[PDB]
């Protein structure tokens, strides 16, 4: 179960927190009104975080502390809503029987028990806040039968704990107050219990063959990948609109629209034209690049292979209703010998084509597309980038 | 003491004594809680006794 | 035979030593480090009435799609904050939405086992849900979709441990993948239009990548410490990293077949609930469970900011494709547009 590991890590945290030799010291304050022992101030825990965790931002360490304290690992002695506030207020750890890691789950009758007990310990005031008084009103109206032993065991517990010493009753009642704060919190702050429903739950011959495919699994050195990754970063590094953008026009930040609108304009910017020059794949991604490359191929009387590859791609878009209607037709137009558009195949290519053409398939012309595609990538794109039209358009 | 062994056994025995005291008071209330029906009182008493013996045998384990 | 198998493994170790002679960041320290960022809020959305649990950009680079857990899908304009659509799903826990390339339809579903798709346009002013046409349907809750660039074929993933491609009008299944045994949660297209492949990993602590031309589980990896909760391709089409509820994000190559560098920090402890790259392929994004976001350098491995905006947990996160900003999914019942 996932969150179990999370709670385990934070358990590591608090275990290092109340360390014998290091740790925060749980002090005993003396006041003009009273003498309160076994507390400490939130500035202490803030300092402890910053020391032993090296959390550079005070705010960041404070937010870590915030959610920790909203998972019941320490609470403010005079408040319902768990929030760590860096100041002189008094805190306390929680008990190993009342962590939240212990799969606990209170229920409505037990909330009634704690309500009767708190309301009946003191009888000097309605020692409570308006939300908890509201909850008790509902519990009354709906629990008409079962009240009595609730009251019974409540005052029984009151005697069984008051019989022990006066500071004991105080600390135990403080703890077993806060632990019900965290498991039924004030209307505002988020519950920290819930979870998402998603987590709501020959033999050696194939073995040996896996070993052999790992052998023939061609790999390259990490330095090679390093160069590839750095270089693919660099070639658009000057295009990153987060890090260093030359067009400062930011429709988000600087309330402009012109950047995208220039992007909509079919006329390519000089960035655009320099960016075409990296790879014809990116070109074909560009509609503008498709148009200009196709123009050159036409004016050079060489506008077929691109026509084919566009044909393959535009075929790979329609549903299964038209796959046969196109495959036979595209064969008869390009891959049927005797048609004007003469795609050119070798032995195994045309063999594969002839065998598959009976059956229209989502991966029909894979090897032929590879063949013509390596052809175009090897020949066309180079001369295009080398071409006068490319140079004249990249100049301005 | 703000502790783990001590406070662990402390809260544990606290809940334990609370349970056992609740049980004794239940034994007395058998006839004292004459306010409602017998079998209903019977069912409540039975459920309480069962859960209490369960919690006891678990505290013993 | 066992000895020979382990010796081939040792030979893989030897070739890995030769290939990784110097570490990724052991060479990466060479590139000049990076400077200060000042990103903070630039918008806010105030329409939902629950948590929000999915979001996607269009290709028009300005709209917004996001579905909720209470039956109500939305279509904003963060540039304008003015609703132009609305729609209600019959069910609860709508756990995945997707946007059409051109802007024609959106697929929302999960926990009802059937992934409906609605025609996005301003076609019928009566309802955005009334034209509900069942297209896919598994027998379990449905994790996500990737209209895989044709606008007539959508992926889906459920607790079945098996994904497939489902046509638009027909409901006619097109191929299947049954290499798994748990709940898969991840799915993303490749950036390349070379081989329309994709990845699926999941509760099994592993990740595996399908080749849609066959349906055969070619690559497969496992290093995570728990369930995984999303993944994304390195936007050059060459690798992909991720993070999960280990809080320990990692990045993986395709060509070397090896982990590249650890992404973790003891400070953050909570779960990792999304990732997505920046158009440079320089940064790294990830929404977390400790309510922050966390941009990390992809090379030098340091943090660069933590931009505290969300009163609750981060659900899922994306980069706009233009490359100009990013949004967050979060447990605070609203969205922001983080620039």
């Amino acid at each position: 179960s996932p969150n179990m590991l999370v709670y385990r890590k934070m358990e590591d945290v608090i275990a290092r927190m109340q360390d014998e030799k290091n740790g925060i010291p749980i002090r005993t304050v003396k006041s003009f009104l009273s003498k309160i022992p076994s507390v400490f101030s939130g500035s202490d825990i803030v300092q402890w975080l910053i020391k032993n965790l090296t959390i550079e931002d005070p705010v960041e360490a404070l937010h870590l502390g915030t959610l920790m304290a909203a998972h019941g690992y320490f609470f403010p002695i005079s408040d319902h809503v768990l929030t760590l506030k860096d100041d002189g207020t008094f805190y306390r750890f929680q008990t190993p029987y009342f962590w939240p890691s212990n799969c606990w789950e209170p229920e409505n009758t037990d909330y009634a028990v704690y309500l009767c007990k708190r309301t009946m310990q003191n009888k000097a005031r309605l020692e409570l806040a308006d939300y908890e008084a509201e909850s008790l009103a509902r519990l009354q109206r709906a629990f008409a039968r079962k009240w009595e032993f609730i009251f019974m065991q409540a005052e029984a517990q009151a005697k069984v704990d008051k019989k022990r010493d006066k500071i004991e009753r105080k600390i135990l009642d403080s703890q077993e107050r806060a632990f019900w704060d965290v498991h039924r919190p004030v209307p505002g702050c988020v519950n920290t219990t819930e979870v998402d429903i998603k987590k709501s739950s020959d033999e050696l011959q194939q073995q040996i063959k896996y070993w052999q495919i790992q052998l023939d699994r061609h790999r390259l050195k990490m330095s090679k990948v390093a160069d590839s990754l750095l270089s693919y970063t660099e070639q658009y590094l000057e295009y990153d609109p987060f890090l260093l953008p030359p067009d400062p026009s930011n429709p988000w930040l600087s309330d402009d629209t012109t950047f995208w609108e220039l992007e909509a304009s079919k006329e390519p910017s000089q960035q655009r034209v320099k960016r075409w020059g990296f790879g014809m794949d990116e070109a074909l991604k560009d509609p503008v690049g498709r148009e200009q490359f196709l123009k050159f191929l036409e004016s050079e009387f060489s506008s077929e292979n691109l026509r084919f590859w566009l044909a393959v791609e535009d075929l790979k878009k329609r549903p299964i209703k038209e796959v046969p209607s196109r495959v036979q037709e595209i064969w008869q137009e390009f891959l049927a010998p005797g048609a004007p558009s003469a795609i050119n195949l070798d032995s195994k290519s045309y063999d594969k084509t002839t065998q598959n053409v009976k059956e229209p398939g989502r991966y029909t012309f894979e090897d032929a597309q590879e063949h013509i595609y390596k052809l175009m990538k090897s020949d066309s794109y180079p001369r295009f980038i080398r071409s006068s039209a490319y140079q004249e358009l990249l100049q301005a | 003491a703000w502790s783990e062994h001590s406070l662990d056994p402390e809260d544990i025995r606290d809940e334990l004594k609370k349970l056992y005291a609740q049980l004794e008071i239940y034994k007395r209330k058998k006839m004292i809680t004459n306010n409602p029906h017998l079998q209903k009182k019977r069912c409540s008493k039975k459920g309480l006794g069962r859960s209490i013996m369960r919690r006891i045998t678990e505290i013993p384990e | 035979l066992k000895s020979e198998a382990e010796s081939l493994k040792g030979k893989l170790e030897e070739e890995r030593a030769k290939l990784h002679d110097v570490e990724l960041h052991q060479v990466a320290e060479r590139v000049e480090a990076l400077g200060q960022f000042v990103m903070k809020t630039r918008r806010t959305l105030k329409g939902h009435g629950n948590k929000v649990l999915c979001m996607d950009w269009c290709k028009d680079k300005r709209r917004i799609v996001s579905s909720s857990q209470d039956g109500k899908v939305i279509v904003w304009d963060s540039f304008t904050t003015n609703k132009e659509h609305a729609v209600t799903m019959p069910c609860t826990w709508v756990m995945a939405c997707a946007y059409a390339p051109s802007g024609c339809a959106i697929a929302c579903g999960g926990l009802d086992n059937k992934c409906s798709v609605y025609p996005l346009t301003f076609d019928k002013n009566e309802n955005m849900a009334a034209k509900k046409k069942s297209v896919a349907m598994h027998t379990n809750y449905l994790s996500a979709c990737s209209f895989t660039n044709s606008d007539m074929q959508i992926l889906t993933a459920s607790g079945d441990g098996t994904c497939a491609l489902w046509d638009v009008e027909s409901g006619q299944l097109l191929q299947s993948f049954h290499g798994h045994g748990a709940d898969v949660l991840c799915l993303d297209l490749a950036p390349s239009e070379t081989g329309n492949t994709f990845v699926s990993g999941g509760c099994d602590k592993k990740a595996m990548v399908w080749d849609m031309r066959s349906g055969q589980c070619v690559q497969a990896f496992e290093t995570h410490e728990s369930d995984i909760n999303s993944v994304r391709y390195y936007p050059s089409g060459d690798a992909f990293a991720s993070g999960s509820d280990d809080a320990t994000c990692r990045l993986y190559d395709l060509r070397a077949d090896r982990e590249v560098a650890i992404y973790s920090k003891e400070s953050i402890i909570f779960g990792a609930s999304s990732v997505d790259f920046s158009l440079s392929g320089r940064l790294l994004f990830a929404g977390y469970n400790d309510y922050t976001i966390n941009v990390w350098d992809v090379l030098k491995g340091s943090r660069v900011s933590i931009l505290f905006g969300h009163e609750n947990r981060v659900s899922t996160l994306r980069v706009s494709p233009d490359g100009t900003a990013f949004c967050s999914g979060s447990w605070d019942h609203t969205l922001r547009v983080w620039a």
